[PDB]
């Protein structure tokens, strides 16, 4: 019996979810600083 | 600070494999087990439908 | 012949003749039954008996009942006059429109194409859908698969197919469900009247139905597949013509084989199975076929028991098939829809030769990275994202775009997203996952690539986005 | 006095013809299965009496003797005894006549009140509507269960799947449906009124008590009829007991009307069936249930139709209460009826003992039907608490910015929002006033702990002062500019009292 690459997401126990909310969270967080970059771009280059 | 912090990281990741081995220990015992009993049920199936005929 | 019953058992009717017994395979009519009741013979018991399976409920069969012989297979109408129809297994329609009016009737039982009648000529069939496209490319005349559990998206997928090939192909169109619930049979009916494939006033319709839901007997829902491959068939020869033939799940044909195999006597196989799977589902599998006469784009519905790729029929049939696309139900439950899984789908055409190097450089990229993502994920499970060395941040980025950049809107899961439908012509997908893995995006959040059709989409919705900021 | 004289009006009509019937011997009795012998003309699955007034089915019609399935106790038939042919298949009463009774699975009356004034029969064995009757789900069936209506929604001619470990809510939810059409059935108009059937399989009979004191409490009996196969009845009656509900529900939507019928458990009949097969002798299949174990559920659950304005306009929605093992969705059966169903309501006991009650789990139930069969209101507020769970479930499973943290805050609200008590469902109207206060960050100031508390208290307001606005929001049937307004000003007023 065998291991297998992304197995941890794949039993889907306690550190399935913890690992999903570990990515979720700071890809949200950086979603929110590009978003704001992304204004301030906008903002920046409509003249 | 540091030199302390990897020393405690060092230990903690020792005593969190061990901990690991342990369990995977004992899952393995488990997995046997179950192994051998799926391959007797479906075996047992089979023996059955054939001399219910 | 005359002949007569003389046992019951469930879905299985033992039946005497005095003179000259049927062969296999042929259909019996059982004489006193106010609708039409047809057995077909599966055995010869010896002193005269025969077992067959009864197209329908054996309910009020009587031991003596006079069975009549037809003499031949089951026979279907087949020709231009079934479109627009709904059939049984036995061919009689049930769409409460009159009688099918043809000249030929087919019978639902052939040999396959022999060896000396294979087309060997591949090309890919367009879908619109960016997952199907990139990573397991359709071809036209070839047997696709659609494996997945229960309530993953094979039947809204199908239905997108046929929203799109099937609406703008030339050619004509059967449907064969195949034990589906019958809600769903009605709701195809009416959809397509509405879109006007079915065309109930001219003669102008473009798909020819059969159903055997399940609520029918074992015998009928293991025949309904036949019934519409054979006019299926019809259509590949005489019309001499494209066809495509959509079949929903083709996991109730092997099913239903086994709900009555231990009643015809034989010893059960692996799970459960009839000990004739592979025989019995190779028998039909190879006549949907595209010989040199014709060219049927089969397009399959397999129920996966369980999300058990490993259970005997789904593991027997995907070696019947050019295309699979393995929904997956890790990936439904985080909302990217279709949910077709990047690395457990494979097309035959998939070769650099047959789609061309971008292409396959494309999806052998995009199979890569999302591979190296599960290869991340153990560790991020442990250390944490915050952790991660400031290139293994910028795979994950780049997987976690092209996750979401593989959903797509359809037109037919208008009621479930809210959102609008979209065809995604081929150039357009590599363009946008080139682009994704070049790092052309690198900057736009991950959400503005959720559920949209080309690239250029995913920037309006990150400026729509930043905007609301 | 008069009792007596009752006594006699029975006997003052008897049943003097004796006819010339047919008949066999009964080769061999034991375990319940009898193989008669003779019943040359006997049909299949025919209905056949014994010499002591029982009744039986002829299953296996094999050429020497008639496979015979008793419908009771078979201590009392010995060998040699005579079986009659009734010459005609199983078939129960039928009709508004069986209101409020208790009746078992043939349909006699198991409360004493009484007999069934039942005049016609419909026979068990029909087979489904064809795919022309019927017409895609429209109406929604009100559950009252504010995380059923919103989230999972039920139409009528769905078949909703009912499915989890025991003793985690399933038969609560059946009994809160049930309980529910009581204010429909009241009022007026008919194209509300659901007649309601519960089919109570392999229960004991303390626990059907219960249930019909329970409807009786909440005077839900007018309408509801309950079949009862406990699990002292011979396997021959569990097995036919969903059959002849769901005979009694198919007499209302033949007839325009609607019914809801409750079988409870489908894994139980699973159970009788397979009892029955192998004691026929007809050889198992995968765990030992006959092959035919599949069919027996999609035969059953495939005559929950919704009957188009041609053919009536009545429908039979249909809740099949399955129970796994520890969780266990991928056995068999619960794989079978899975697959066999429309939607599905996942009760997990992790969420019934973190304090989630009813325990539907949001994240795996589903509802094909889902947009339709859904009220507008409804529609417009339980789509954005869809959103708004969704997200929160990705980020959850941890507990600082200022963005995700109020996401945080507001799953959190919505989560203990969706909470609710026994026999005590909402009207449409009310659980969309809760609902809108919750999502339309208004509870975000308040305490996740005392979320329950306001809840309580803004309904036995809002049921007092405001009676106007939801009778509003019923009649008109969506959240209107002005009725939107109004809301707004009354959760504004009602947070800050308090
Ligand atoms: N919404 C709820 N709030 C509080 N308690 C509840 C709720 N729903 C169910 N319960 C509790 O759960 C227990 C079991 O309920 P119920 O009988 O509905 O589950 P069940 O699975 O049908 O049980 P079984 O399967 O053993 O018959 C009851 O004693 C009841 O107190
Ligand atoms: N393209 C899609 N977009 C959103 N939801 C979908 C999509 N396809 C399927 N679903 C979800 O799956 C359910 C239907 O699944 P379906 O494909 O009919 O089941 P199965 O694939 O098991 O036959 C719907 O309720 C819907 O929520
Ligand atoms: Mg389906
Ligand atoms: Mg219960």
């Amino acid at each position: 019996v065998r291991s297998s690459a992304g197995a941890v997401r794949d039993a889907g126990g306690a550190f399935g979810k913890r690992e999903q909310a570990e990515e979720e969270r700071y890809f949200r967080a950086r979603a929110k600083e590009q978003l704001a970059a992304l204004k301030k771009h906008h903002e920046n280059e409509i003249s | 600070s540091t030199t302390s912090e990897q020393s405690a990281r060092m230990t903690a990741m020792d005593n969190a494999s061990k901990n690991a081995s342990e369990m995977i220990d004992k899952l393995t015992l488990t997995f046997n087990r179950t192994r051998q009993a799926v391959i007797t049920k479906e075996l047992i199936e089979i023996i059955s439908g054939a001399a219910a005929l | 012949t005359t002949g007569r019953i003389v046992a019951v058992i469930g879905a299985v009717v033992d039946v005497q003749f005095d003179e000259g017994l049927p062969p296999i395979l042929n259909a019996l009519e059982v004489q006193g039954r106010e609708t039409r009741l047809v057995l077909e013979v599966a055995q010869h018991l010896g002193e005269s008996t025969v077992r067959t399976i009864a197209m329908d409920g054996t309910e009020g069969l009587v031991r003596g009942q006079k069975v009549l012989d037809s003499g031949a297979p089951i026979r279907i109408p087949v020709g231009p006059e079934t479109l627009g129809r709904i059939m049984n297994v036995i061919g009689e329609p049930i769409d409460e429109r009159g009688p099918i009016k043809t000249k030929q009737f087919a019978a639902i039982h052939a040999e396959a194409p022999e060896f000396v009648e294979m087309s060997v000529e591949q090309e890919i069939l367009v879908t619109g859908i960016k997952v199907v496209d990139l990573l397991a490319p359709y071809a036209k005349g070839g047997k696709i698969g659609l494996f997945g559990g229960a309530g993953v998206g094979k039947t809204v997928l199908i239905m997108e197919l046929i929203n799109n090939v099937a609406k703008a192909h030339g050619g004509y169109s059967v449907f064969a469900g195949v034990g589906e619930r019958t809600r769903e049979g009605n709701d195809l009916y009416h959809e397509m009247i509405e879109s006007g494939v079915i065309n109930l006033k001219d003669a102008t319709s473009k798909v020819a139905l059969v159903y055997g839901q399940m609520n029918e007997p074992p015998g009928a829902r293991a025949r309904v597949a036949l019934t519409g491959l054979t006019v299926a068939e019809y259509f590949r020869d005489q019309e001499g013509q494209d066809v495509l033939l959509f079949i929903d799940n083709i996991f109730r044909f092997t099913q239903a084989g086994s709900e009555v195999s231990a009643l015809l006597g034989r010893i059960p196989s692996a799970v459960g199975y009839q000990p004739t799977l592979a025989t019995d589902m190779g028998t039909m599998q190879e006549r949907i076929t595209t010989t040199k006469k014709g060219s049927i784009t089969s397009v399959q519905a397999i129920y996966v028991p369980a999300d058990d790729l490993t259970d005997p029929a789904p593991a027997t049939t995907f070696a019947h098939l050019d295309a699979t696309t393995v929904l997956s139900r890790a990936i439904a439950e985080l909302g990217i829809y279709p949910a077709v899984d990047p690395l457990d789908s494979t097309s035959r055409i998939m070769d650099p030769n047959i789609v061309g190097s971008e292409h396959y450089d494309v999806a052998r990229g995009v199979q890569k990275i999302l591979q190296d993502y599960k290869s991340l994920q153990d560790i991020i499970a442990i250390l944490g994202m915050d952790e991660l060395s400031e290139e293994d941040k910028l795979t994950v980025s780049r997987a976690r775009k092209i996750q979401r950049f593989l959903s797509q809107p359809f037109q037919v899961a208008e009621v479930f997203t809210g959102h609008l439908g979209k065809l995604v012509p081929l150039k357009e997908t590599i363009k946008g996952f080139q682009q994704i893995l070049a790092g052309e995006y690198d900057h736009l959040p991950e959400q503005a690539f959720y559920m949209v059709g080309p690239i250029e989409e995913a920037v309006a919705k990150a400026d729509k986005l930043a905007e609301e900021h | 006095a008069e009792v007596s004289s009752i006594l006699e009006e029975r006997i003052l009509g008897a049943d003097t013809s004796v006819d010339l019937e047919e008949t066999g011997r009964v080769l061999s009795i034991g375990d319940g299965i009898a193989r008669v012998h003779g019943l040359r003309n006997v049909q299949a699955e025919e209905m056949v009496e014994f010499s002591s007034g029982l009744k039986g089915m002829s299953l296996n019609l094999e050429p020497d003797n008639v496979g015979v399935v008793v419908f009771g106790n078979d201590k009392l038939i010995k060998e040699g005894d005579i079986v009659k042919r009734t010459g005609a298949i199983v078939d129960v009463p039928v009709g508004e006549e069986l209101l409020g009774r208790v009746v078992d699975a043939l349909g006699n009356a198991i409360d004493g009140k009484g007999p069934i004034g039942s005049k016609a029969r419909r026979r068990v064995g029909l087979k489904a509507p064809g795919i022309i009757p019927r017409i895609s789900v429209r109406e929604p069936m009100q559950t009252g269960i504010k995380a059923v209506d919103s989230l999972v929604p039920i139409g009528r001619g769905q078949r909703e799947l009912i499915i989890g470990d025991r003793q985690t809510g399933k038969t609560s939810i059946a009994i809160d449906t049930i309980i529910n059409q009581k204010r429909f059935n009241d009022g007026t108009d008919e194209k509300k009124k659901l007649y309601c059937i519960y089919v109570a399989i392999g229960q004991k009979r303390s626990t059907v008590a219960q249930l019909v004191k329970r409807l009786t409490d909440a005077d839900a009996m007018k309408y509801t009829i309950v079949v009862s196969a406990t699990a002292s009845d011979a396997a021959p009656l569990q097995y036919l007991a969903p059959y002849s509900g769901c005979s009694m529900g198919e007499y209302f939507r033949d007839n325009g009307k609607h019914a809801l019928i409750i079988y409870d458990d489908l894994s139980k009949q699973a159970v009788a069936y397979r009892q029955m097969s192998l004691l026929l002798r007809r050889p198992p299949g995968r765990e030992a249930y006959p092959g035919d174990v599949f069919y027996l559920h999609s035969r059953l659950l495939e005559r929950a139709a919704k009957m188009n304005d041609a053919f009536g306009g009545g429908s039979l929605t249909a809740l099949p209460v399955i129970e796994t093992q520890a969780g266990d969705v991928s056995a068999y059966i619960p794989t079978n009826v899975i697959s066999i169903t429309d939607g599905q309501i996942f009760l997990e006991t992790e969420l019934f003992y973190k304090g989630i009650r009813p325990a539907i789990n949001v994240g795996l139930s589903v509802s094909r039907v889902g947009s339709a069969a859904q009220t507008r209101a409804m529609k417009q507020v339980a789509g954005t608490m869809k959103l708004e769970l969704a997200q929160y479930r990705e980020v959850a499973a941890f507990a600082l910015d200022a963005a995700t943290q109020q996401l945080l805050s507001r799953g959190v609200r919505l989560t203990e929002l969706l909470k609710q008590g026994q026999y005590s469902p909402m009207a449409i109207e009310e659980q969309v006033a809760v609902i809108y206060a919750g999502v339309r960050g208004y509870l975000d100031k308040l305490e996740p702990s005392k979320i329950t508390k306001f809840e309580n208290a803004f309904l036995s307001h809002v049921i007092s002062q405001h009676q106007a606005l939801l009778g509003k929001i019923r009649t008109d049937g969506k959240i209107s500019e002005e009725s939107d307004a109004k809301l707004k000003e009354i959760v504004t007023n009602f947070l800050a009292g308090f």
